[PDB]
């Protein structure tokens, strides 16, 4: 129930990265 | 965990030593006949699964009470978990084989497994027949003195690598016992 | 890996829906809805602390860590705002000692008991280098914990079957108990730290009371002693056709 | 410890495997490049009283404010606990040697050795210094051979990095 | 079908020198009065004895160096030492103030 | 967690009684002499990587068998760890001197203390060494009777303090034997 | 004659020898350096009542448990006991830096000393306490460091020999520990 | 009771003798010895409604048949009894630390207790399964002293060998 | 930032909870200590060019071989970064009189410190030998107020135990 191709703070990075 | 190479510096940092000439002619040995160790231990990779299948049916065969209601082999469920137990202990004796030391068979493998034992409620006398046919399973393919599966060698003795890893499964009884 | 008791005689573990709801571009998840939203905080308030039986004024100051938990679904980000709190210092670290408190990370975060210690003297090797937040952050941003876990279930105690060490599956026993056993019973006093730094094992009846329903728990024990002497060398001999060979 | 067979035996415990073919190929090498380091670890074993003597005067000619009252080398013991501790690091080089790793330096020599190191008011410098002259000194065709060398030194400068 | 008391007596012998309890030690005296011929060392064996008097100038002393030491009577604490037996008799002109401590005071000079 | 004023409340509790004049005298007085128990806490925290780094190499010159291969504190990493828990002895009786309390000092720093020393395998005759050598340094600073470092206090008398250090330097010492 | 200077300890009772003036100018010119270390075993023995008076008693300077009731120095004859095996530690070593070596130290006076203390309950950790003040009146001996009396010697540099004294006080100490 | 005093009293009244020196030097043993067994006592005194509460769960885990219908521990009834049955065991050896011999579970506990045990079908194996981890579950500092747990798993090791 | 006012706010926080009237009275005495730190603050900052030029020049008083040619303070552009690097401490001391805390010092100033001096192999012991010198160069009733030299010399060797 994990399903390897995941994060989980990067996450909250790239959301305030690509509006940067 | 250590090998064969590590046992004997912390021999020597008891007596805060250096490992010279007389200590080093035991290491120049396990060089020299490191090619074979190698050679060995393929020999029992090559044919672990056929290897635990057989021990763990052969000990069934000579207690048919694993079997029935209320043996600790009796389900599948409980069957897969003897079959997995039986490839874990055979897995940590090629480790033990390979390093020339059993350092980590004793402590990964084999310490606190007495008590997981008396705990779930394997039969300790019956496991230890499980380990005790693949001990005479190891010793056949490392002379190559097996009745099917002869491999290709080059001619010379085994002799004492067959009794070492005699002696890395009697390990494993002694510490279930 | 094939785990014999894990999802045949426990349950199943708890947790989010799935993880492709973070790649969504109209949603966060799948939204569960507060009947299903609280019955999973449940089952979060029942392991990280224990059954500690937190009442409704202690409650009320973790307010702010739900009403984040309920718009960002990360159960991780949960656990880890669960374990800065007052409500965990005050039953595990406050009263204890320290490997007290080691050994009750292991097991309200990891599922599992300490393997050695190597690997118990680097948490404190973390205690140094600031303070009880840096013990918590590294558990939780481990690889362990994303290959097991992730942001999507509660930490539970796993049978896995293929234990790096067979002495972690025993002090995961120790550690977690029946239903009925939370974890202020003794006076600090970690369990674990005996058979840590000297290397032996358990006892077999505090084992067997953790085990679930349906395993033999208890049976095996022979009437003589419960753990092996480490001095003993036995003569174990093998039949060939003529003798008896002891290949020691 | 930290060897070519403790390697290849816990990356395989983790994923559960047997000892596959390219394990078996890493120790061909700890065979093959064994006579190189088995040579320089008997050299050093048979001769280690007077590289040591070398090793701590060169300390001292380039630091002699050590002796200067209220320093590390002070009085006559605390020079004597200068030629011990760096005795203590040639014993380790031949550990790493036989073993064919390094794990007998960073766990009995390099761990914890910053922290007391720190406290004790002992400087690294005066350390590196001793270990940097020793790897000057090695010459090729006389003390060893030319791959006993190679072997021997960088063991030495590995002990370097570790300190700076 | 072993002797116990001769098997370890013999075993506890050989071990163990017969050289330790009896206090023996080299007593070394240099004579030197500055002439080449008057320099004699003289490497002699002495039974050497436990001067009874010298210890009561050290015992003492340090029993009230440390009797005056305002940080070593804490952190050196003294066990709690039990008086002889004498049997009270019920006047406490004998019983609190006995004759071998009567009119004793400390005098500081 | 208790300190000074709070085992006063929780002894009060256990009689169902309010704290009443008669037992305020004692609290009265502590925060009377309040200020010169703070005056003579950080005589300890600023010379506090010097007492350790004493404490430690004094337990050295008296038992040298700490330092032969097999020592306790024979390599490195042992060495470090003797430092290590010399600083923690050091922190936690700087807080029950703080609180005027020996709660906190025993049930996180000592609970448990003797069991571990023994499975660790660490002396108990020379571990208590090491806190009564820092023993006798900590009533130093507060009788400022140091040899090296004076430091400029305000005059009376702190042979109370001086007195309560050493009741809590040897409740470690009754923990480990 | 220094083979014969074995021979007068080996018996187990007195036997008196000596060299002559010539003997000693023999032995001077065999040996290396030997004006000094006569110098060196007349600078303690001329002041060896003093080095066992101020180190017994140093002893009980930093450790008044000793002379407190319930200790090992007390009672009026364990004090006396232990100013005589203070002397006996001192001419052991005095011994062995005339004849150069630890062999006559290691063997008849340190062999069996560990047992017996702790037959008798003698803390061993204090009696390395009272070696290490004598090994620290010995190297200001040795040195004419020594600040409440100075004695008149040839001029020169004796740091080899006050190494050689006091590496034999660490063998008193490394058998106790 | 078998204990030191009554050993050596009984073996000068069936002689017809005075208390000599020999009688006398062996209560000397009573009193070098009265420290380790008594701390051994009051920590068993004091704690023993959470011991036989640990130990009489390891006769029901092993022998987890007796909650069948049919069997010894059938009913609610029956399952206090075992409870209250081991409580006995434990407050007898309670006893014999105090005592100091091997008495009071000699003639209150060991007595006609196979006959009993054998006529009401009760299994001494699980007797015996609540003693044998009470004596493996025994940390020698942490529970009591080091002579303290040597007499304490002798008297559990006493009545192991009597029940078998 | 760790000071008074911070760690008064960030453990309600970390509790969840409005402050009370405990650690109201926490900053009763952060008004009390305000007269004496602040005292000491422009007693540094309007004397800190003396300062450091009389404690930057004892530690080459005391340590002349880093003036050697292949060492640390080998020409004038290392001298004078040296006197630049010991002004910090002495404007971060000047930071912890004003927060009443340890925190610029704790994270501008030692956080990370261990690593690039032992990597540029720049002596930890010559930083420490100039803060104990102004830490005995202090005269109390002649440099500031009587509480004001115990500020001072608070945070010096807080330094000092930080540093080594
Ligand atoms: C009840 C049922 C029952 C069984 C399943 C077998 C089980 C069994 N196998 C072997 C013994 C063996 N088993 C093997 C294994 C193998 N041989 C091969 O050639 C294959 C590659 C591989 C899987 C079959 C080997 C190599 C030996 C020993 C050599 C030999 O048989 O001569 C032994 C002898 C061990 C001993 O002497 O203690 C026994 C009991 N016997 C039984 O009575
Ligand atoms: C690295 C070391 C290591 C091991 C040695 C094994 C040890 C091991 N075996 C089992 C678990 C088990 N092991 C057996 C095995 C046996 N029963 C028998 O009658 C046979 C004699 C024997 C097979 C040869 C059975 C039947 C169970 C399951 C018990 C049950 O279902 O209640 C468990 C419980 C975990 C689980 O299954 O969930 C563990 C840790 N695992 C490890 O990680
Ligand atoms: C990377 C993987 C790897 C391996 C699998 C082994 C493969 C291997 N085995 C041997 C070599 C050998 N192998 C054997 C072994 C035997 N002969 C017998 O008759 C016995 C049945 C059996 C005992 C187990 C002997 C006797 C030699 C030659 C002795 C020696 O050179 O060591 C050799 C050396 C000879 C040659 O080069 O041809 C090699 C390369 N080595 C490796 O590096
Ligand atoms: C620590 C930082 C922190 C904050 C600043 C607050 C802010 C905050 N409030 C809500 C969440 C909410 N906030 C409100 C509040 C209101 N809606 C109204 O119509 C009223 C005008 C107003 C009351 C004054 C409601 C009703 C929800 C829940 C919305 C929902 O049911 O999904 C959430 C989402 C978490 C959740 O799903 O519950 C957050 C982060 N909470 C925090 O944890
Ligand atoms: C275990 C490792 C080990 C070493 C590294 C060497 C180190 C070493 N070299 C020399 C001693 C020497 N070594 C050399 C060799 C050289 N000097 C030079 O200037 C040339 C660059 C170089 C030629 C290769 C010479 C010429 C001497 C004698 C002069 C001297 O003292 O340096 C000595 C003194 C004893 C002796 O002469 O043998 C020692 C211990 N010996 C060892 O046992
Ligand atoms: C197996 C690895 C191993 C080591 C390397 C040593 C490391 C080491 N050296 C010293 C101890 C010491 N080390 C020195 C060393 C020196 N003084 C100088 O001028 C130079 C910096 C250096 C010589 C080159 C001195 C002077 C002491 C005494 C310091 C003291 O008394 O505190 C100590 C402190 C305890 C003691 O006295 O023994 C330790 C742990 N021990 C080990 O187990
Ligand atoms: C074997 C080698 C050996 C040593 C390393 C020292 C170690 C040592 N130092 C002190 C003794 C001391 N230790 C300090 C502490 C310090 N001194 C200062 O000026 C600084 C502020 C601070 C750290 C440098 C002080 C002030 C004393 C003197 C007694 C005292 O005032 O406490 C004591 C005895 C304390 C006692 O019993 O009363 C010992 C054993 N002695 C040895 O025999
Ligand atoms: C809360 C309070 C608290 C403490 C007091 C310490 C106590 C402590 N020390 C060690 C661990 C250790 N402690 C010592 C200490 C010593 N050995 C000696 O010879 C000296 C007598 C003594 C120093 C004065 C050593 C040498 C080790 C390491 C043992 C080893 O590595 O084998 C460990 C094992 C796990 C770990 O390393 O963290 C623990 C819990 N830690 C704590 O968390
Ligand atoms: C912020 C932290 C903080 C401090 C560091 C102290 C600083 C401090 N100490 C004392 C004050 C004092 N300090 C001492 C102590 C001593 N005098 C001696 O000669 C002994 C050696 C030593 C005993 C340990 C005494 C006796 C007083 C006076 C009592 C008092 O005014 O409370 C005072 C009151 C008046 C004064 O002297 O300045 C202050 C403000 N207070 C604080 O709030
Ligand atoms: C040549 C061999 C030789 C020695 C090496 C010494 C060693 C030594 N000392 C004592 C005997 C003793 N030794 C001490 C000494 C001490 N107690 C202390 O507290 C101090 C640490 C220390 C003195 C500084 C005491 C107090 C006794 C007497 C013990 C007693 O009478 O109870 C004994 C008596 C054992 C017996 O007679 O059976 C011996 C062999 N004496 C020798 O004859
Ligand atoms: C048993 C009788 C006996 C002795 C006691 C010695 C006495 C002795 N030593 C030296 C001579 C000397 N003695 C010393 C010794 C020392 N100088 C120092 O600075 C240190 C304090 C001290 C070391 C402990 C030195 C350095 C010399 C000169 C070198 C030498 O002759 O060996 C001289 C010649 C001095 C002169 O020319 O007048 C004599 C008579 N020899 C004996 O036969
Ligand atoms: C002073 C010494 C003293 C003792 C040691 C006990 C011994 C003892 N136990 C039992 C009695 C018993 N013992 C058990 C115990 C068990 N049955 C099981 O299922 C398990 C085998 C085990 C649980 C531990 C039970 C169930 C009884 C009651 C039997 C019955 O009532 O039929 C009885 C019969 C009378 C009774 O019911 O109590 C006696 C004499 N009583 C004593 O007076
Ligand atoms: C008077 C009778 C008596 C006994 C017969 C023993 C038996 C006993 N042991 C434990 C309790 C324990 N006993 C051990 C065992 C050990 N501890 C260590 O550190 C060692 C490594 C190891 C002994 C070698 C441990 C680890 C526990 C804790 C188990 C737990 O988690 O509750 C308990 C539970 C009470 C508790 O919480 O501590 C009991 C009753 N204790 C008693 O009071
Ligand atoms: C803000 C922090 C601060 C300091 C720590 C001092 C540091 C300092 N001290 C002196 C300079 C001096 N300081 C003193 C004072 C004393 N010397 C003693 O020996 C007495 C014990 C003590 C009296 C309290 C004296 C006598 C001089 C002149 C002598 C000298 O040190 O060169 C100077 C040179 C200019 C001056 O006199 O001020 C400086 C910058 N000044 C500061 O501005």
């Amino acid at each position: 129930r994990r399903t390897v191709s995941f994060n989980a703070r990067v996450a909250r990075n790239k959301s305030q990265a690509k509006k940067i | 965990m250590l090998d064969a190479f590590s046992r004997v510096v912390v021999n020597s940092d008891a007596k805060a030593a250096y490992v010279g000439g007389s200590d080093l002619q035991a290491l120049k040995s396990f060089i020299a006949d490191g090619n074979k160790r190698l050679d060995a231990v393929n020999s029992i990779v090559s044919n672990a699964s056929c290897m635990v299948s057989d021990a763990v049916s052969g000990m069934i065969c000579e207690n048919p009470g694993l079997i029935s209601p209320g043996g600790n082999c009796y389900t599948n469920r409980r069957m897969a978990a003897c079959l997995r137990d039986g490839e874990i202990i055979l897995r940590y004796v090629s480790y033990a084989l390979l390093a020339g030391d059993a350092s980590v068979l004793e402590d990964r493998c084999l310490n606190g497994l007495k008590e997981t034992y008396i705990a779930l409620g394997v039969p300790t006398n019956s496991s230890i027949r499980a380990v005790s046919i693949m001990k005479a399973q190891a010793v056949a393919f490392i002379t190559n003195t097996a009745t099917e599966r002869k491999m290709s060698f080059a001619a010379g003795d085994c002799t004492s690598l067959a009794s070492e890893v005699a002696s890395y499964f009697d390990r494993v009884g002694a510490a279930i016992s | 890996a094939f785990s014999s008791i894990q999802n045949v005689l426990t349950d199943a573990p708890l947790g989010t829906p799935s993880a492709m709801g973070f790649l969504d571009e109209r949603t966060e998840k799948p939204l569960m809805g507060p009947s299903e939203m609280d019955e999973l905080v449940y089952a979060v308030y029942k392991q990280v602390f224990g059954n500690a039986h937190i009442m409704e004024s202690e409650r009320a100051e973790l307010r702010d860590a739900e009403s984040l938990f309920r718009y960002l679904r990360d159960v991780r980000e949960f656990v880890r705002a669960l374990a800065k709190s007052n409500a965990y210092t005050s039953r595990f670290l406050q009263g204890n000692q320290q490997y007290r408190f080691f050994e009750l990370n292991f097991k309200h975060l990891l599922g599992r008991g300490p393997r050695s210690l190597e690997e118990m003297a680097s948490h404190s090797a973390l205690y140094a280098e600031g303070g009880f937040e840096a013990v918590i952050d590294a558990i939780l941003d481990s690889d362990e914990y994303a290959q097991e876990f992730g942001s999507t279930v509660v930490p539970y105690c796993r049978f896995k079957g293929e234990y790096p060490t067979n002495e972690e599956f025993n002090r995961m026993l120790v550690l977690k108990g029946a239903n009925s056993t939370s974890d202020k019973a003794g006076k600090g006093r970690s369990k674990l730290c005996y058979s840590i730094a000297a290397g032996c094992s358990q006892n077999w009846l505090s084992m067997s009371k953790a085990l679930p329903f349906g395993t033999e728990k208890g049976t095996g024990f022979n009437l003589i002693s419960s753990s092996r002497n480490p001095a003993a060398r036995p003569r174990i001999g093998t039949k060939i056709p003529g003798g008896v060979v002891f290949s020691s | 410890m930290k060897s070519v067979i403790t390697t290849v035996v816990s990356a395989a415990d983790a994923a559960g495997r047997f000892p596959s073919n390219s394990d078996l190929e890493s120790i061909q090498g700890n065979i093959q490049r064994s006579a190189a380091r088995l040579e320089a670890a008997e050299k050093l074993a048979g001769n280690h009283e007077a590289v040591v003597k070398e090793a701590g005067d060169a300390c001292f000619a380039k630091y002699a404010y050590l002796k200067n009252p209220g320093e590390a080398g002070e009085n006559q013991e605390k020079i004597n606990k200068c030629y011990r501790d760096v005795d203590h690091y040639m014993r380790l080089v031949n550990y790493c040697l036989v073993v064919g790793g390094t794990g007998p330096l960073d766990e009995w020599g390099i761990a914890g050795a910053r922290e007391v190191y720190r406290t004790l008011n002992l400087p690294t410098s005066a350390y590196v210094a001793s270990i940097a002259y020793t790897r000057d000194r090695l010459c090729v065709p006389r003390d060893m051979s030319a791959q006993a060398g190679v072997e021997f030194s960088a063991y030495l400068d590995y002990l370097i990095n570790a300190l700076s | 079908v072993v002797l116990p008391v001769a098997r370890a007596g013999l075993a506890a012998t050989a071990k163990k020198n017969q050289y330790m309890g009896t206090s023996v030690a080299p007593e070394i005296v240099l004579t030197d009065k500055g002439s080449d011929m008057s320099r004699k060392v003289k490497t002699e064996d002495k039974k050497v004895a436990a001067d009874q008097a010298a210890a009561m100038g050290i015992l003492a002393n340090m029993s009230l160096y440390a009797s005056l030491n305002p940080v070593k009577r804490m952190t050196y604490k003294a066990k709690e030492q039990a008086p002889a037996y004498v049997k009270k008799t019920g006047n406490p002109v004998e019983d609190f103030y006995p004759s071998s401590w009567r009119n004793m005071a400390p005098v500081i000079s």
